[PDB]
């Protein structure tokens, strides 16, 4: 962590930086039901959907995690 | 802080100099060799005065004569918040930096820029926090009574402060400091409450402390290239910084120099065992020690009349000339029976060895016999099989059992050239058969 | 206060109207020769028209080869470029040595550009968008303590300013030539919505919210060719954590070059753009491998080389990366009849006292008469370098004893301390274990 | 410009007739006829192209006019001819290898011409209508483009509308659409809409509104070379590794397709070769392996003309420890023809000074010129050459504007040349680091 | 038409059951190695034996390459040969073992047939069609998709999958395109647009490929011909996948690695199972090595190895040094610069010199091939001038004698055009000659 003190744009930029929305949506999935939202109630079209599901597969259930 | 067992230099606490820069015969660790100890004070005031940079200043003598604990000795009367880069002949010889950009990030570690700032905390202990919740998270009401041993207040919480309060778990008890400009809330721990633990802070909550920040010109170097963040200063890939950079960084230090943002600090550059550098190193130090921006290099070494690397010729103290000639040199000398045996009962008072007197003088005979080195290494095993039969102080057969069974250089060399063909020369023969 | 490292009583050539060296001026005591040959040198340089020409200047060690280079570089001014180099840096492990040369020749020639920066500065008082989903412009009201002002803005800069999180009362910063949108923080005049809140707080700007600024900008050329030549690609403005994968030097082809030339040619004719040609200094040459040597033919050939000033202290020696090669100062005889040697003069000893008086003027110290003539003598008797490094110890010894003055004893007592070489060889020799 | 006065740069073009024969001082050569006449013959052999992988050496002494042979056949090569004109030391790198360095280096040097037709519509925008249908499969659009003279209603694709919601044009950008191809491009804002927006920003550009015709015809000639082809062809993305140079070590499958496929286009008619030339200057520090390599790669059909430039004399041979003539073994020189250059005599040191002095605008007196002839005759040219210069400030240091004997004089005394260094360093040798590392640096013994 | 140093040799020439004759094929002379690599060719055409090693050695200026060119050209283009040069196993990226083996499966080929059963052309209609009883919760649930196609000669309609109008939505498949639908795995591609369909918009960006050929369904057997490298490479590297690794490496510089044996394994067994089914065919090639001196022992132990697998093809080495220290050491004469090791376990064919008759013939052949008209004493002075310098030599300076008969407006090579090129041009001898008798650094 880098801290510098008496400023909030650092704060924010590396907030920005740690947790991207575009790469942390990239690196995971939408909920299903929140899908349905998106394209039924809300009008929005598939293609306009962020790019989501980008996350290589493990090898087993078991690698899946360090615990 | 600065965990530490025993170190081979750890007595050394500092150059024993009174204020007329003279060498008392014992102080502070570091006992003899007076000549070289008053040209290291004057060197540590070089330093200090800060008015002159680039000089360049060798130590040269034979092996285990004070050189590195002379180093550690000025390492250590330099004090704290003065760049001191320790390195070794060897160190330089990379796979992904060249040996010219290897030598730069070791010059550019040494000199600093000294920063004060001022920044307002709340450092507090937490009587009550009360939180309004609505159904669906919208609007969020928070009140905060916070108290130190010397005042008591509360607090009306936007939702921003709600956020980082239930982030962070903070409860009654606690003591917090809050940074209001950047949001960060650090728990000091618990008070004295028994119903980890820290005292309650006295005084204004709303303090203004002023910190002050010593940052290395390499820092800087590494944050200003875009091509690579912070954390190579911690991974160790910073990969041949342009000099492009350099220059605006030089520049930029010299325009907060004027405008009194900063203040410069000199440092030191030792570099141990510096007859290990090739030829390329020397020509680069011939040229980098003429920089504004340049400490001042303290190179040790110990050899005579050797052969430069990267050449073919030989060469005092395995140094090209034209280094030699930009450079003082301090001349250490060998130690007589007095002082080492002041040293041996100051590293017996070390590592908390009590020993007789006859066991003392065989100590010092068996190291004004053989090495110093031997006798600072047998006086911990002594100690051990003096622990074996159960009693505190070494006697003169616990000396006497321990150098029976560990060896030294001339005795080893005796009976291998005794016993030579029971091992492998240098035209790989040996004989490993007992019989014919 | 002031930092003196082995040079800075250097402040040019000290030449006349009619280029004739004065004896001591400038910093220069002695040296006719050398110095109007570097002023004549200095002249072509600034004559603006040659590409290609070199220098080479040869002496012994400790006769003034560097300070004429460092006076070369502060006659010409900080406007011209000046790149110092030694001969060990040409060796990378990230690209080969003709990459590198070639990067250390394009980054002596240098372009003036003429810029205007135009900034808004205030509390943000209103933020209105307004459309034809997709906004069409957004009028932003700015107000500091000599007025407000509104602005009507494109989307693109409207993007970046939702992107910075900016509301209204929070004082922001716009850059009208690039659209950079930068946020202070909320005003003081918001500070008391909250007993506590998160947000900084500053105040308004004291000047007008436009001002108005001309600024003059210096690039090189290998500036330009690091731009366009970024493997990975484009980076952000901030950016305090790296790229993942690890960006290193490349082979930059030749078509690059080609094509940053085109761009620099027609920048040029219409007036915005202007050349500056410089130098690239060399110093320790004979550090050159064989292979440098005969890419350094070819590079100074080129249309766009800039002047190279090389240095060197040797004799006849074997040249680097050869057998039986022996040639003159290390340089292969190649190279040398694209040369232009300038020789270098050893000193006496009246020379070597004013030289020794100079550096005791620029670092503040005052010598006894009978002091620098000791001095004098030592420099004489073992070296100049030597008797200039033993000034500073003796000043430490006379400050000592509460002495702003130097004493013979002070001296002799630094003598006694520290060894020159000579001596270190003599403890040498008579010596039983390693010294 | 971006060009300063080089080393030759008063070489235009080889100096010769319609017959071969060349004259004595034409296009900036003067002297050298037999090797004039040579070049002009593997000139005539390059721009006839009907011959591949021949191999010339240009031998002589040094600063005789190798390289300057070299620039004159590549100025009197014409355009469009890729000359590919590379040292002995570029081929070694870290992550290339040699025998793919050179592979590189010859398919730099032989090029693909390719014919094509442009219909360009330049115009600012005025209006975008989108009509959209009910089902919504298809789309229509309605173009108000215009220029200073006349504007048209265009009619468009849908895929025209989904190329121009991508980098969205704003009803006043300028534009440029293809017919045959649908090239889209925006090429900036209008200068009549300056005064808008009262901030740029930082990915947009103000350009001049187009005037005179808005629809246009043009044919453009490419010349792509097959290293190209090689680079595009082995990545995604390949024009960054054309402008990085990290294209590392292309296989060979790819070039054989793209070597039958350019044997295909040039059968079908679409395509032409265009043959050229591959120097290497400073031939001599190569290794064996580049030797073995360079006499294997030479016997192919896409393969330059490759002319070498050396100037050792009988000498080691780099990665063998034997001696051979001009540092190249005896089966490199089996296929090969020499070209032998003669030194100067004084009448075109003479004639080459003038040139050089001419090119440089430097007015000379003629005693000055017979002085500075005299000097290249002891001396080396090169030397004489770096005088002109140097006299030409130190001349203009005096409020004087033509070069006098005294300033010549002057910067002869100023600056050395190799002679006189040498003989002053052996007789002032122990102030000098010689080859054991020993220097007296002290002036008192 | 480009000439370049070879070309004027078509095959060995060699008769049926039999020997060569003396000259055929652009040969003249050599009648031994000729029937010596007849004989390696009929064996490599035979197909049954693996790692077989031919060492042609002798002089410079001999034939070796064109002898290696030769095979290749009575070979066909059908069976794989991989020329290399030994310097070519130098790589700054992989270890020149892994290139040697690379090299070594470049060399074997394999031919597969398929049948493809295909309907491709015009779209008439596209209609998913509704089931009788739709579910609650949905929309337009679909018992069929029914499409419609045109192509020459030929209209069918379809009835498909529900499951295909998927990929019909993905792939922006609209009425009046060209779709390509196979038959076991659907996937519809959209081939282009009709070109009836070209000009109702002004501007467009679509590509307009016509109405195809025949039928609307043709089931159509292709036979395709790849390397054991091809398969190696390709199983290797990932495919088409939605991981960032696999699109961040294809956007990267295509870094060689260290391919494993257990890859090569598995290869080897699916292509054996494969082959035992009866698909596919192999085809073992030649790998030639010119200048086998280049080599290090350390490649050569590695050859040693090698050449004792299972699956290695016929290789070729050519080289012409003679007693000669092995590379990598410094103490090993050999002959030809390749260790004993690898020389016992190798058939050298050795190859000759020639006279002035076969001279003349070589250089009445290339000037006849380089469309050159010579005279009858001008050949008889080049074939001196072949026999006193070298046959290279005399065969280079025929394109500046042609090109000084054509500056005189001639058509036809004098004595004095080859008197003029012989002046022009020099040698190696008389150059070394100029060398040595010269002290000017010359
Ligand atoms: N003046 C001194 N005071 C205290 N200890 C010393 C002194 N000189 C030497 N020593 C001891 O002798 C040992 C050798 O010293 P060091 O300088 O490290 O060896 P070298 O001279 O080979 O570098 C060290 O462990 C140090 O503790
Ligand atoms: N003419 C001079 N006047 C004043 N100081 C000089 C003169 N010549 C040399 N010096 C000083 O002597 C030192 C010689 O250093 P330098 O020139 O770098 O050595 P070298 O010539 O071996 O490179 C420099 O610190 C410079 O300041
Ligand atoms: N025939 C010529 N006409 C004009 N200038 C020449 C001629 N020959 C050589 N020069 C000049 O001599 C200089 C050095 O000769 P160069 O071509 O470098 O010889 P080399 O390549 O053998 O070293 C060049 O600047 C060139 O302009
Ligand atoms: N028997 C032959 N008939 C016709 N031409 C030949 C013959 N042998 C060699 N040549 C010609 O000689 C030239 C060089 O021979 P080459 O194959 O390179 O010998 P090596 O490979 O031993 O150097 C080739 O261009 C080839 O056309």
């Amino acid at each position: 962590t880098i801290e510098v003190l008496g400023s909030s744009h650092v704060t924010n930029s590396i907030n920005n930086e740690l947790f991207d929305p575009l790469i942390s949506q990239a690196l995971s999935d939408i909920p299903a039901i929140t899908q349905y939202n998106m394209h039924v109630k809300k009008g929005i079209p598939v293609e306009d959907f962020p790019k989501t599901g980008l996350f290589p597969e493990p090898l087993n259930k078991n690698f899946s995690s360090n615990i | 802080k600065s965990l530490s067992l025993i170190a081979a230099h750890s007595h050394i606490t500092g150059l024993g100099l009174d204020e007329n820069l003279q060498p008392r015969p014992t102080s502070e660790g570091m006992v003899g060799q007076l000549q070289a100890r008053r040209a290291a004070g004057v060197i540590l005031k070089m330093v200090q005065n800060g008015t002159i940079a680039g000089r360049a200043v060798l130590v040269a003598g034979p092996p285990s004569t004070g050189k590195t604990a002379l180093a550690m000795g000025v390492s250590q009367s330099l004090g704290k918040d003065v760049p001191f880069t320790a390195i070794a002949g060897s160190e330089i010889f990379s796979l992904e930096l060249s040996k010219t950009e290897a030598l730069t990030q070791a010059f550019r570690k040494s000199i600093g820029i000294k920063i004060k700032e001022e920044t307002e905390l709340i450092e507090g202990e937490v009587v009550e926090i009360q939180i309004d919740r609505s159904i669906t998270g919208g609007h969020k009401q928070g009140k905060l009574t916070i108290k130190t041993t010397d005042m008591e207040t509360i607090y009306e919480l936007g939702n921003k402060m709600i956020d980082g309060l239930t982030k962070e778990k903070v409860l009654a008890g606690d003591v917090i400091s809050i940074d209001k400009a950047s949001g960060k809330i650090t728990k000091l721990g618990r008070s004295f409450a028994r119903s980890r633990f820290v005292q309650c802070p006295e005084g204004e909550l709303q303090k203004r402390k002023t910190v002050v920040h010593t940052v290395s010109l390499h820092e800087i170097d590494v944050i200003n290239s875009r091509t690579q963040g912070f954390l190579a200063l911690f991974t160790g890939d910073t990969g041949e910084i342009r000099s492009e950079v350099r220059d605006q960084i030089n520049t930029k230090v010299a325009e907060w120099k004027e405008e009194g943002k900063a203040e410069i600090v000199p440092g030191v550059l030792f570099i141990d065992e510096v007859h290990m550098l090739d030829i390329e190193c020397f020509s680069f130090i011939n040229r980098a020690l003429e920089d504004e921006f340049a400490p001042i290099v303290m190179m040790a070494t110990n050899r005579g009349v050797s052969k430069t690397r990267g050449t073919n010729y030989k060469s005092p103290h395995g140094l090209p000339l034209d280094l030699l000639d930009r450079s003082i040199i301090i001349t250490t000398k060998s130690y007589n029976e007095q002082e080492i045996k002041t040293i041996l009962s100051i590293r017996a008072q070390e590592e908390e060895v009590e020993l007789s007197s006859d066991a003392l003088d065989l100590l010092t005979k068996t190291g004004v016999e053989t090495s110093l080195r031997y006798s600072s290494n047998l006086i911990s095993v002594a100690q051990q099989i003096a622990m074996k039969r159960k009693n505190n102080t070494v006697e003169v057969e616990d000396v006497k059992r321990a150098y029976l069974l560990f060896l030294d250089s001339a005795r080893s060399v005796k009976y291998v050239q005794e016993n030579e063909s029971q091992y492998i020369d240098d035209q790989g023969n040996v004989q490993i058969s007992i019989a014919k | 206060v002031t930092r003196t490292a082995a040079h800075t009583h250097i402040k040019g050539l000290g030449l006349d109207e009619s280029g004739v060296a004065k004896r001591v001026e400038g910093g220069f005591v002695g040296q006719i020769e050398a110095r109007e040959a570097c002023g004549v040198i200095v002249d072509l340089i600034k004559a603006k028209k040659m590409s290609g020409r070199a220098i080479l200047l040869a002496g012994g060690p400790s006769t003034g080869k560097t300070a004429l280079a460092l006076a070369i570089s502060q006659e010409l001014g900080p406007k011209v470029p000046f790149c110092p180099l030694v001969g060990s840096e040409l060796y990378s492990v990230e690209v080969k040595k003709t990459e590198t040369l070639m990067e250390n020749f394009r980054r002596a020639i240098g372009l003036r550009i003429k810029e205007t920066k135009e900034v808004y500065e205030g509390e943000v008082t209103e933020l209105t968008p307004e459309d034809a989903k997709t906004i069409s412009h957004v009028i932003v009201g700015l107000k500091s303590a000599k007025g407000t002002k509104t602005l009507r803005l494109d989307p693109t800069i409207y993007e970046s300013i939702q992107r910075e999180k900016v509301s209204i009362g929070d004082v922001i910063y716009i850059e009208a030539n690039t659209g950079a949108v930068k946020r202070v923080g909320r005003s003081d005049a918001y500070a008391t919505e909250f007993d506590l809140e998160t947000e900084e707080y500053v105040p308004l700007p004291k000047g007008e919210v436009h001002k108005k600024k001309e600024i003059v900008q210096d690039v090189t050329l290998h500036d330009l060719d690091v731009a366009n030549a970024r493997p990975q690609g484009g980076q952000d403005v901030i950016s305090m954590m790296g790229q993942l994968l690890k960006p290193k030097k490349t082979e930059i082809t030749e078509k690059l070059r080609q094509e940053v030339n085109k761009v620099v040619a027609k920048y040029i004719d219409q007036g915005v753009a202007e050349l500056i040609p410089g130098v690239l200094f060399i110093d320790e040459v004979n550090m050159l491998d064989i292979e440098i040597f005969t890419y350094l033919n070819k590079a100074l050939e080129s249309n766009i080389a800039p002047v190279v000033v090389l240095a060197s202290n040797r004799g006849m020696t074997t040249v680097r990366g050869t057998e039986d090669v022996i040639s003159p100062h290390g340089v292969p005889p190649d190279l040398i009849d694209r040369l232009l040697i300038v020789r270098t003069l050893p000193y006496d000893k009246d020379e070597i006292r004013t030289i020794i008086e100079r550096r005791a003027t620029v670092e503040r110290l005052q010598v006894e008469s009978s002091a620098l003539d000791l001095l004098a003598t030592m420099g004489t008797e073992t070296s100049l370098r030597y008797a200039l490094q033993l000034l500073a110890p003796c000043g430490i010894l006379a400050q000592t004893s509460n002495r702003k003055e130097i004493v013979v004893n002070d001296v002799n007592e630094a003598k006694l301390l520290f060894l020159d070489a000579k001596r270190s060889t003599k403890i040498l020799e008579t010596s039983a274990n390693y010294l």
